[PDB]
RNA sequence: AGGUAUGUCUAACUUCUCUUAUUUACAAACAAAAUCAA
């Protein structure tokens, strides 16, 4: 629907943008900001079409096409499980963490290694609350690399509430 | 850019017929030098007002007074110790005491004092809607339905004087049924029933008030709580013989009470009941009581909801003591009547709120109080008497009825050209066609041989002082002669071998017959014989073009060169010719001269080039010239007797008719008055009628147009007969007035009588023991394929039942071979009904039962066995009541409560072809209409019109426009594709238009893309969708185009492409309370500019009179003098919502009645044309626009 | 003279309280005085 436009000369005005894009598709709305401090255009606009069909069309035909004031015109189109784990071993690599938690569940992102107190801790992002419950059940208070690690939910207070299972189920759906 | 801005011209053709108020006073003394008689009545419906007299035992129109432009909410006459003038209360709160006076040559209504009260609107605080006057006329009392009561003390002097108002204010007590008790001059006392507005329980308590003339305030006397069932109060005059203590009659529902002021005597007498008690039976009530007293005998008449008319007398009960008794009995009854009066004469005027007001004289007076059988007494209050009603009508005798349609539910427009309106009669249940055309009787017609042209009638000279009169016909080849006598019409020298251009009588006992080749001078000889004393021939031979004549004078015009002037010799019978050449410089077309007098100045000559000249008859001179359009077809010159104006009526070829004021001395041609009637060369003839003697000219064309001139006005008109070839006045010993002999275009002689003429007051004639039909009509239908065939559907009051009565052409139809002209449908009741043709050769009828069942029928016309045969086809269950349905293409287009279903034709039952779910706003659909099957306008109870479009292959109607405001739409139509007519439950007549932003979109796009698909709406519309989704859900809005307020409730709109051939297409509406009016779109501008200026004049004209009357008082008539009521025009007509482009002609019409001094006083405010041209433009609307 | 054969040469990323005071304008076709047998 709405398309971002950038690399615009502040001398390009609103009527000029309108007359430009009406050549491509019908334009529902144009938001073309105006700096109050400098009393000038900040050189990027937003053109809301009547649908994402004309929007994407204008993205395809318009991108890297029109040359305005010698500068080219650019167009660009415009919640997960988290486990805190404490007392990790210094020999535990982030990739090793990935290998350890892959068997329990798919990771939406990579673990985050940080130090509290000296105390090696990490955040592990699971795509599923139930697979997170698996890595918890098996890995809680367990000894890896000759070091006892604790696996629980990371704080937001901590994840894993009743509404959390309900909505995380839906985000899975 | 052309501004759309539809300019509508409102006219009330027929004025509101439901008579809500009456008064018994004697207002004007007319036709008698010195006479004083209390027998007369003035009756008012809201705006409209009328004054009737009887004095003959038969009611008479006196004068229909000018439109007051307000809502009269009560009217009561007052009699003070003099001419009796009526006190009138209306909206604006003003108490307006008006006296009916004779001013100039007509009766005009003068106002004396108007007192401002409340504000201008119909309100609950407004001290109106309940009014009564002291029977001795000492004081008038107004009250409000709820808040307060005001009573003025009226005093008369050299000028009338209204005392300051006497206020009583009870905040929560809702007042109903004011009834004032007569007094002996002791003190005025009025009685009301107060129902408390704010209470936990329903409590209806009577309250007495004695106004104290000594202390000058109203005093609450006795507050008596009675059951909530209470209805009304009536005043018992004295009981002076039995035992200041007034006694009232409180009508309850199932029984009657009477109560003392001191509460000593409360008498309950149970009201009797019918034997049948058909179906739904209410506890009833008594709607109207009245009192009468003569010769120590005073009885009261109280009528129930069923119309049962009862009496009460009082008995002392001599055995016990002297104390009042109450005795009911039974009378002729009547239909339900809103109010009852009795003259000092034995005449009892029954004003029916249902349909018709009718007057009586009572003789039997009812059963005597001695009979214990049929009479009930106050002895035992618990008792019941059953009685069978009597249609034998022994007690009361109808003298006069007044034909009126108070409840006109529906109508259809029949015979579009003569604007004929087909509508039921509510009670009598007879077919009423009320017509704009002149009412024309036809009697003893006779078939003439084919191919006839013209006609003349000349008094037979052979028999002097005798009924015999010679009727002359003409054929192109032959001429027929006929003899006329009473009941004796016979056939007979002269010339039968040549056509007759003209024939006329000369002087006494002589005739001349002008024919194409030669003339004939004929004189009577003996009885059946005649002799030509001379014959005329062109010198070398010629074909005479035309001939005209006067009584003693004659003119004939031959082919080209010269004109021939003849006279008759006085003291003898002879013809002479002048020696002179009136060359006329062209070929004379036709000639015209006044035949009314023996000597007629100023011949009127026509030319084939299309010009008209005048001839001075010093001697001949051409003083004037008219270059008009097409060649003149025919022309006649007639001078009227009343004003003496000589009018030249000039008919033209192609159907344009014209008329001219002719100066006597100068002969100038001024005051052009034209018209366009039919397509045909017009013919003209002259006739004389009454209604004071009167003269008109009949015009023969595709239609027939009588052009007559009333006082200072004239209206061309169509006549009830389809066509008339030639027309001339006729007289017979069989009573003949307005009587005429004529011929239809079929070449068949016929005799007829014209009766009613469409004056400014009437503009219609209504073609329709006690007669009441149990069936109350419902709706009216007409077939699309048959141009006019009108089917009627009624209902039964009782067990659910229906009837269907079809009429086409003259009178109704038979049903099959049965004697009955109607069909009865048992157990079928009709909530709504419409006829449909699924196939072009088949005709079906559609009923919607209250059982929620859709019933299909089939109509049959037997055609020379001709009869209607109805046949039940299918049965279909419906979810909703189906308040509205109509014909879509091939289909039934019906509206459920929520949704619009389009039914097709299935077999064994009808099928749903498509269903369209309404927007959430629409609760129910009252009425709806289509534009050429493409578009719809759908109305609501609560909300307003919303237009839909049918999308094929989408199989759905898509709403493309909302409406601006909330309006309750009773009936709705289309003028166009983009505009809509609608009325309101509350009386607003409006017209809306889709915005050009929407018209561009729908003109440039297909409907299929509206619901889904790409339609590009301007930025503002979408921002109104997310900003205001509730109002702009339909993404467009109706800009108000026309708005108007007609105090009636409009039943039926009809858009007529022409009204009596008029060019400007009108829209005519019939209201529920009854009325028919029109909105004429004004072409050009200065039409609506002049009209607008005249309306602006007449609007404050009362104020202009007040400021002049004020200035003359500064150098040396109230404010509402000219309007007679306080309501301004713009205020009254604005009311609910301001009138937008509509200028109201019903006002400008009042300018016509005002005296020349007043009119010339008003028109001075304009730099524009004089009063005469004003009246020209005003009277132009009824003539030209319809 | 013609034809065939052979050789040689050359060309082709968005959707500024309170307080108590002072300063200054403004609004309301706001009201303008006297006389008193009011």
């Amino acid at each position: 629907n709405t398309v971002y436009v950038g690399n615009i000369d502040p001398r390009i005005t609103k009527e000029q943008l309108y007359e430009l894009f009406i050549q491509i598709n019908p334009v529902l709305r144009i938001k073309y900001p105006k700096d109050k401090v400098l009393q000038a255009y900040q050189g990027y606009a937003f053109i809301e079409f009547y649908n994402q069909g004309d929007a994407q069309y204008a993205i395809k035909i318009m991108n890297n096409t029109v040359r305005l004031y010698d500068r080219l015109i650019k167009v660009r189109q415009v919640p997960i499980a988290k486990l805190f784990i404490k007392n990790l071993a210094d020999s535990i690599d982030s990739d090793q963490l990935v290998k350890i938690f892959n068997k329990f569940g798919k990771l939406i992102r990579e673990p985050e290694i940080f130090y509290l107190s000296k105390l090696k801790c990490a955040y592990v992002y699971f795509e599923d609350f139930e697979k997170a419950d698996l890595a918890i059940k098996s890995l809680n208070n367990q000894l890896v690399a000759n070091n006892r690690i604790t696996v629980d939910y990371a704080f937001k207070n901590g994840k894993g509430n009743a509404k959390y299972g309900d909505d995380v189920d839906r985000l899975l759906n | 850019a052309k501004d759309d801005e539809l300019y509508l011209y409102h006219l009330t053709l027929k004025k509101q017929t439901n008579f809500v108020h009456s008064c018994i006073g004697h207002f004007v003394d007319l036709e008698a030098g010195s006479k004083r008689e209390q027998s007369q009545l003035c009756v008012a419906t809201e705006t409209h007002l009328e004054l009737y007299d009887t004095a003959d035992g038969e009611l008479k129109l006196i004068a229909k007074f000018q439109n007051l432009f307000a809502t009269i909410t009560s009217m009561k006459s007052l009699d003070l110790p003099w001419p009796t003038f009526l006190a009138l209360t209306s909206d604006s709160g003003n108490l307006s005491i008006v006296q009916i006076i004779m001013h100039a040559g007509a009766l005009r209504l003068k106002t004396l004092v108007n007192q401002p009260l409340t504000r201008t609107t119909l309100r609950r605080v407004s001290p109106i809607s309940y009014m009564e006057i002291d029977p001795n006329g000492r004081c008038i009392i107004l009250s409000s339905v709820e808040q307060n009561k005001l009573c003025f003390l009226v005093d008369y002097a050299q000028k009338l004087r209204i005392s300051s108002p006497l206020e009583i204010i009870r905040p929560h007590m809702v007042t109903l049924d004011m009834a004032v008790v007569d007094v002996n001059f002791n003190n005025p006392c009025f009685v009301t029933l107060e129902i408390d507005n704010a209470a936990t329980q329903l409590s209806v308590h009577l309250i007495f008030y004695v106004l104290e003339l000594g202390l000058n305030h109203i005093v609450k006397k006795a507050d008596y709580l009675v059951n909530p069932s209470a209805n009304f109060v009536l005043s018992l005059p004295d009981l002076s013989r039995y035992n200041f203590n007034p006694f009232v009659v409180i009508g309850f529902e199932n029984h009657i009470l009477v109560k003392d002021m001191n509460g000593f005597f409360s008498l309950k007498v149970e009201i009797p009941k019918r034997s049948i008690t058909n179906s739904r039976h209410k506890n009833v009530t008594i709607i109207s009581g009245i009192v009468q007293k003569l010769k120590n005998d005073f009885f009261v008449l109280l009528q129930s909801n069923h119309g049962d008319l009862f009496k009460l007398t009082v008995s002392p009960d001599t055995n016990d003591r002297n104390r009042p008794l109450v005795q009911l009995s039974y009378f002729d009854t009547i239909q339900n009547s809103h109010q009852l009066h009795i003259f000092k004469n034995g005449y009892l005027f029954a004003l029916s709120e249902m349909n018709n007001n009718f007057l009586f004289q009572f003789e039997k007076l009812g059963v005597e109080k001695n009979d214990f059988s049929n009479v009930l007494t106050s002895k035992d209050p618990n008792k019941s008497l059953v009685f069978e009603p009597s249609i034998k009508l022994q007690n009361l005798s109808i003298l006069s009825q007044q034909l009126n349609l108070n409840p006109s539910i529906k109508s259809q427009i029949v015979s579009d050209s003569p604007l004929s309106i087909a509508t039921k009669h509510f009670t009598n249940n007879k077919i009423i066609t009320l017509t704009n055309a002149v009412n024309y009787s036809n009697l003893i017609s006779t078939s003439l041989p084919p191919n006839a042209t013209k006609l003349w009638l000349i008094p037979d000279p052979a028999t002097t002082g005798d009924n015999n009169t010679l009727l002359f016909i003409t054929f192109p080849k032959k001429t027929m002669i006929l003899q006329i006598d009473n009941e004796s019409m016979e056939e007979l020298f002269k010339l039968s071998q040549d056509t007759t251009i003209h024939t006329c009588l000369m002087g006494s006992h002589s005739i001349i017959q002008v024919c194409t080749a030669e003339l004939r001078h004929i004189v009577p000889t003996g009885k059946s014989r005649y002799s030509n004393k001379l014959t005329w021939v062109p010198p070398a031979g010629i074909r005479i073009v035309c001939a005209t004549s006067s009584k003693t004078q004659l003119i004939i015009s031959l082919s080209n060169y010269e004109l021939v002037y003849f006279k008759i010799d006085v003291s003898s019978d002879s013809l002479i010719e002048l020696t002179t050449h009136p060359e006329l410089d062209t070929m004379p077309s036709k000639v015209a001269i006044v035949q009314d007098t023996q000597h007629a100045d100023l011949l009127a000559i026509a030319d084939n080039e299309g010009m008209i000249k005048i001839m001075s008859l010093d001697f001949l001179t051409v003083i004037s010239l008219q270059l008009v359009s097409e060649k003149i077809s025919d022309m006649i010159m007639v001078r009227d007797s009343s004003i003496g104006q000589l009018n030249l009526h000039v008919g033209l070829e192609n159907g344009v008719y014209m008329k001219f004021h002719i100066g006597d001395v100068d002969g100038s041609f001024t005051d052009i008055k034209r018209r366009f009637l039919g397509l045909k060369p017009v013919s003209l003839s002259y006739l004389r009628e009454i209604s004071k003697w009167m003269s008109c000219v009949v015009c023969h064309s595709s239609s027939t147009w009588v052009s007559y001139t009333w006082k200072n006005v004239w209206t061309i008109r169509q006549l009830k007969d389809q066509n008339m070839l030639s027309c001339s006045k006729f007289v017979n010993a069989d009573v003949a007035i307005n009587g005429v002999c004529s011929i239809s275009s079929s070449g068949r002689l016929n005799i007829g009588r014209v009766s009613n003429f469409p004056t400014l007051d009437n503009w219609f004639h209504v073609h329709e023991m006690l007669q009441i039909s149990t069936f109350r009509p419902r709706t009216i239908l007409s077939f699309p394929n048959n141009p006019k065939s009108i089917l009627f559907i009624d209902n039964h009051s009782g067990k659910k039942q229906c009837r269907i009565s079809l009429q086409i052409d003259g009178e109704c139809l038979k049903f099959g071979s049965s004697d009955h002209l109607y069909k009865i449908l048992d157990d079928i009741d009709c909530v709504s009904a419409a006829i449909i043709d699924f196939t072009r050769q088949a005709d079906h009828l559609i009923i919607c039962a209250g059982d929620k069942r859709l019933l299909t029928y089939k109509i049959l016309v037997n055609k020379d066995k001709l009869s209607f045969d109805i046949e039940l086809l299918h049965q279909t269950e419906i979810i909703s009541p189906i308040h509205a349905m109509l014909k879509f293409k091939n289909f039934l287009l019906t509206a459920m409560g929520s949704t619009i279903v389009l039914y097709g034709l299935g077999k064994k039952q009808l099928l749903r072809r498509s269903v369209t779910q309404t927007p959430v706003s629409i609760t129910k659909i009252v009425s709806m209409h289509q534009w050429n099957y493409e578009r719809l306008a759908v109305g609501d109870i609560h909300e307003s019109v919303t237009l839909f479009i049918w999308d094929p292959a989408g199989n759905v109607f898509i709403p493309y426009v909302d409406d601006s405001v909330k309006r309750h739409v009773t009936v709705l139509k289309f003028l166009d594709e983009a505009t809509v007519i609608g009325a309101d439950r509350y009386g607003n007549a409006w017209t809306l238009r889709s915005p050009p932003e929407c018209e561009k979109i729908m003109s440039n796009h297909d409907p299929s893309e509206l619901s889904n698909g790409a339609i590009k709406y301007p930025l503002d519309v979408i921002t109104l969708q997310q900003k205001l989704p509730n109002t702009y859900d339909c993404k467009f809005k109706f800009q108000l185009l026309n708005h108007f307020f007609v105090n009636d409730i409009i039943t039926d709109f009809h858009i007529l492409d022409s009204l009596s051939n008029s060019d400007r297409p009108g829209c005519i509406y019939m209201g529920l309370q009854g009325t028919v009016g029109c909105f004429i779109p004004l072409l050009s501008k200065g039409n609506v500019f002049m009209m607008g200026n005249i309306e602006n004049i007449m609007a404050e004209a009362d104020d202009t009179f007040y400021l002049d009357y004020e200035s003359r008082k500064k150098n040396n008539i109230c404010e509402g003098s000219c309007s007679i009521l306080g309501r301004d025009h713009q205020e009254y007509r604005s009311y609910y919502a301001p009138v937008r482009k509509v200028i109201d002609g019903d006002l400008c019409e009042n300018f016509l009645r005002l005296s020349l001094n007043e009119q010339e006083f008003l028109a001075k405010n304009l730099k524009s044309v004089q009063v005469e041209d004003i009246i020209q433009t005003i009277n132009e609307v009824r003539t030209n626009y319809m």
